[PDB]
């Protein structure tokens, strides 16, 4: 009982600071795409200027 | 005068609306936190049960 | 004649802004509903051990 809820213990904090990381990069990821769009409308704006 | 007074107006709504969509972007990520929380005491207390 | 396109393009953004805050509203309640029906069920299977 004691193993089994150690090695259970191990999978969640897997499930924690994996998918810490992996928000963390993904809203990065997010920020970029955002920022693209703002980008585009940059350059149909000083095209026609 | 009119649309510049008018255009301030409308940047300063960009900018109050920016503040609250802050605050609920925020809250947004601490409730889908204790989501992934719940969810795991969840699994947790169905498996321990 | 180019002050009144940029008047218009602050008042779109806040279109824009405001459509983006209204659908993290609509986020917030499911999550909230979602944290209590989640409440519920940890209470249930927490009441049943």
């Amino acid at each position: 009982e004691e193993e089994a809820k150690t090695h259970e213990a191990q999978i969640q904090e897997m499930r924690q600071k994996h998918s810490q990381a992996v928000e963390e990069l993904a809203e990065q990821l997010e920020q970029t795409k955002r920022v693209k769009a703002n980008l585009e409308k940059a350059k149909q704006t000083l095209e026609n200027e | 005068a009119k649309k510049e007074e008018e255009l301030q107006a409308a940047l300063a709504r960009v900018e109050e609306e920016a503040a609250q969509k802050n605050m609920a972007l925020k809250k947004i990520r601490e409730l889908e936190s204790q989501i992934s929380e719940l969810q795991e005491d969840l699994e947790s207390e169905r498996a321990s049960r």
